[PDB]
């Protein structure tokens, strides 16, 4: 059945105005909250994956979204709250 | 090793001080995913869910798997043991 | 469990299933291999599966100690579990 | 590497008047007295 | 030319504003033990209409006036190619 | 990784499905797109179809879709397998001395056992009940 | 086919010992094989 | 009991909603994201349940963990009858979520002209700005909705 | 090109070896990674195996690994060939 | 020389009984390969104690340096061969020997966290304030590696 999902809207105009690239926003959000497979390393002679992701405690609550900062072209750290809005909606966890 | 990943230099500050990866992240040897957790009679366990290739003989494949596991057992760490919690082949052997 | 249910909630239900077979079916069940976040394929958090291996047919005399009656009693016991579709099933002759 | 594990191939032959099977049996005996985590296997002509 | 833009600026804008982003989960694995909330984070989805592509923001001028894609281009549903045109007895037609 | 059901469907599933054509003896095709970031497309073939050619033909069409797929999906590996849906057996691994955690055993099985079992003739698919170890960089936003 | 009475042996690292330890184990096996000229002849590494 | 009411409201089970409140189920019972039965009825567009809940003293200005009220949901998903019923029962027409988005902002963005007129009639602020300083008129111009832009002068 | 034995092994050989699964009638697999900047993985199959079916199954599984190999290796290409150590003749071409 | 090259292979391989015969026949102990590694260099690297002792008894240069300025004590210290480090220092190995990078045996021991070797080098008068070409001490290495035990020893 459909379940509550956290819809977040990146304001393109505001991100453009603050000098924050959409690639940096998407990577910061994806890597932190979803995890990102960077490259491989050698664990006791065997090739294995390297993953970056948020520590559990900073990707549990909706309010944690605003704790993540992206660096603009001018060098200023911008919180997600500055260039994003969010609401609750329903969507499929499994589309057949 | 975690130690080597820990001393990855992210930036050198304006005063000459170093920002290492361990200064902005906890670095541990953990799973690719944290989705699947198995138990054997209440005890912590892992295992292999093996599926028969289309048209392949179940008994011959089961025998070939046991032959391959028999190769591995002698080089196991202390305490590690193979258990047989689900097999569809014994009934075939015994029923026939 | 219904989608949105946590890994901890699914382990709570898997524990009750493992408990039942180890306590109420001592004479029939040999081992239980329970996996959290797995059905027929991987499905994190809201799905679990339990592989049950019975003792030898000789040690399970009568109709009430055979798979059909065991899975009937199991399914009936697990019907009481809240916010969970829990059922035991004998995989058919031609599974396909 | 042999079957996905780090390996080292060793060639040799049975001494004059000795059978290949006898030479193989001794190699297995010598191999069973090596440090922990060092296994062995027969490949190519020896396998078949 | 009037807004000092190229097809490169248009292609860059479409890629940034017609995107399908993987944004991870709230209370995803591994969780902080006791987490109740498990919801998917939904960021950008693909655009579905000419209206949505038309309002793709290319840039904002010094005077705060905004240049949309529809200000430098016509937006419509049209063939991937316009190379193959068929007729059935002189009547407009398609076929296989 | 980190994709919802709709993202998976509209960037992977639909792209592969539209490339599944010129496939001999196909009865039907079914697919799931989950919010676990996973898709599975099952192509069921007529009885007496050569499973080797069936795999080859599906794989031939998948390679045409591969460059259109997201780079994160390509790097996770897109497997094509010819197996039963049900399990032949489960090989359980425990530590009777309780010297290794669920995570320790899962990594050992993945790093020392899984590969050799996967290459064994007759084994269509091998599922690890656990995860292989990865270098986990758990990021702190306050410190970043 | 190779040579008759000739064997093809694989020394395998089964526990992530690494290249250095497997070399020491190979040298240990080759040293012991050299103490049986009656049974084994020209037991050598195929590698570098 | 309050859990069974949330599920009954979502599913659109008119009879079930009454039976659960005849047994005295919490009409303002909130799920993990802070959605009341009235939230779920407003979202899935179950007009009959919205009326039944409100007469049993349901909080018309109930807000979720992001500040969204049922009027936000009804206005956004084009539920005109539910928008009217909610507003008549003293729903805050100028209600702002955590982002400063109002029912007018949402109805305007999806181009629900019938609902926009109802909101305006019940004293909706046309000059109401969100966190990015955007009015319902700014949305109407950007979307290219010319019918909507005229209504908002 | 310009790769040492360990570079080849840890970025190419190990990646390809891990993806050589679900291939029929495989007896054993051997590989050499050397400082000429070369890997050669030889997969030997059961006598009577269709060499074309053996090659296509290996080839197909190599594409599972191709995106995980270094760009320089993807550029050079990874040849999958039926092994043969018998030439009809060697035609020499010299300048006098 | 023929025997000099045979001694290099013997010292490396740890063939004690062959080295014994080579020393009796007078195989050049100052024999060096293209990189400038003596039999003592090889013995120190591969950790062959008896051959290290036998070579030093047969007038081997304890402070022989390769084409990049590395000595046997550099190799012994880096690869954790405690007994060879002691034997070398007792036979007059320069404890403060700098390679072409300005790296000392203490730097290499510190980098690999060889606590016993560090204390042996410090005992024999290793300059704890010795800096490499990057102005780094053995202490800077211990801090960067996060070796709390070693960081304490060098303070």
């Amino acid at each position: 059945e459909d379940t509550p999902q956290f819809k977040i809207d990146i304001d393109q105009e505001k991100a453009q105005a603050l000098g924050v690239s959409i690639n940096d926003i998407n990577t910061t959000l994806g890597a932190a909250w979803g995890g990102s497979y960077v490259n491989d390393f050698i664990d006791r002679g065997r090739v294995k994956k390297v993953y970056v992701m948020s520590e559990a405690k900073y990707r549990m609550l909706p309010d944690d979204i605003g704790d993540w900062y992206v660096r603009a072209a001018d060098g200023q750290m911008v919180p997600f709250s500055a260039f994003s809005s969010s609401r609750w909606e329903y969507g499929s966890p499994r589309l057949e | 090793s975690t130690e080597e990943f820990g001393k990855i230099l992210l930036k050198v500050n304006q005063d000459g001080s170093r920002v290492l990866l361990r200064d902005v992240a906890k670095i541990e040897l953990g799973g690719e995913n944290y989705d699947i957790i198995a138990e054997f009679n209440g005890q912590p366990a892992s295992g292999l869910g093996i599926k028969l290739a289309t048209g392949a003989n179940a008994l011959d494949t089961a025998a070939a798997i046991r032959a391959e596991l028999a190769k591995m057992e002698p080089f196991f760490p202390s305490g590690l043991k193979i258990v047989y919690p689900y097999d569809t082949t014994p009934f075939v052997k015994i029923s026939i | 469990l219904p989608a949105g249910a946590t890994q901890e909630r699914t382990q709570k239900v898997l524990n009750e299933v493992t408990h039942y077979y180890l306590t109420k079916e001592k004479n029939n069940v040999e081992s239980v291999f329970a996996v959290n976040g797995f059905g027929f394929a991987p499905r994190p958090q809201n799905t679990g599966i339990a592989f049950v291996s019975l003792k030898d047919w000789a040690d399970r005399p009568g109709e009430e100690n055979k798979v059909e009656a065991i899975t009937m009693r199991a399914t009936r016991a697990f019907s009481q579990i809240k916010d969970a579709m829990v059922f035991a099933f004998n995989l058919p002759a031609i599974v396909e | 590497r042999y079957n996905g594990l780090p390996s080292m191939e060793i060639l040799g032959q049975a001494a004059p008047g000795k059978s290949t099977g006898e030479a193989m049996e001794l190699m297995e005996q010598l191999a069973s007295k090596l440090p922990t985590g060092v296994g062995y296997d027969w490949t190519g002509m020896s396998y078949q | 030319n009037k807004f000092q833009l190229t097809p490169v600026d248009v292609i860059t804008a479409i890629k940034a504003q017609n995107a399908q982003v993987a944004a991870g989960q709230l209370g995803g694995t591994p969780p902080v033990k006791g987490q109740q909330l498990n919801a998917s984070i939904i960021a950008q989805t693909r655009l579905t209409s000419t209206e949505e592509f038309g309002k793709i923001l290319l840039k904002v001028n010094q005077d705060g006036s905004r240049v949309l894609l529809r200000d430098v281009a016509k937006i419509e549903l049209g063939g991937e190619n316009y190379d193959i045109i068929a007729e059935f007895n002189g009547q407009p037609a398609s076929g296989l | 990784p980190g994709a919802d059901a709709k993202t998976v469907q509209d960037t992977v599933t639909q792209v592969i499905e539209q490339n599944m054509n010129g496939i001999d003896n196909l009865m039907y095709m079914s697919s799931n797109s989950d919010s676990t970031g996973t898709v599975q497309i099952t192509l069921t073939f007529e009885s007496g179809t050569d499973a080797d050619i069936a795999q080859v033909q599906v794989q031939n069409k998948l390679q045409l879709a591969m460059p259109l797929l997201p780079q994160e999906v390509q790097q996770q590996g897109v497997s094509v397998e010819k197996s039963s849906s049900s399990f032949l057996m489960v090989v359980g691994v425990i530590n009777t001395d309780g010297t290794m955690t669920q995570e320790d055993i899962s990594d050992y099985v993945a790093a020392n056992m899984k590969d050799a079992i996967s290459r064994t003739s007759g084994v269509g698919d091998v599922q690890l009940f656990g995860s292989q170890y990865a270098m986990r960089i758990w990021m702190n936003p306050n410190e970043l | 086919l190779g040579t008759a009475t000739g064997f093809d042996f694989e020394l395998i690292d089964q526990a992530g010992l690494g290249h250095e330890k497997l070399t020491q184990a190979r040298n240990q096996l080759l040293a012991e094989a050299a103490k049986h000229p009656d049974m084994l002849t020209s037991v050598r590494p195929n590698g570098l | 009991l309050g859990k069974k009411l949330l599920e009954a409201a979502r599913a659109g089970r008119d009879d079930e909603v009454r039976i659960l409140m005849a047994n005295g189920a919490d009409v303002n019972a909130a799920d993990v994201v802070g959605w009341t039965p009235l939230h779920l009825a407003a979202y899935w567009g179950h007009l009959e349940i919205v009326e039944v809940l409100l007469k049993n003293g349901a909080d018309v200005n109930a807000y979720d963990t992001l500040g969204s009220t049922p009027l936000h949901l009804a206005a956004h998903f084009g539920h005109l009858e539910i928008v009217e019923v909610l507003l008549k029962n003293g729903a805050d027409v100028n209600a702002k979520d955590d982002n400063g988005i109002t029912p007018l902002h949402l109805a305007a963005n999806r181009g629900h002209l019938e609902i926009v007129e109802v909101l305006l009639k019940y004293g909706a602020d046309v000059n109401a700005q969100d966190k990015f300083g955007k009015t319902a008129f700014d949305i109407s111009i950007n979307n290219g909705n010319e019918d909507l832009a005229e209504i908002l002068q």
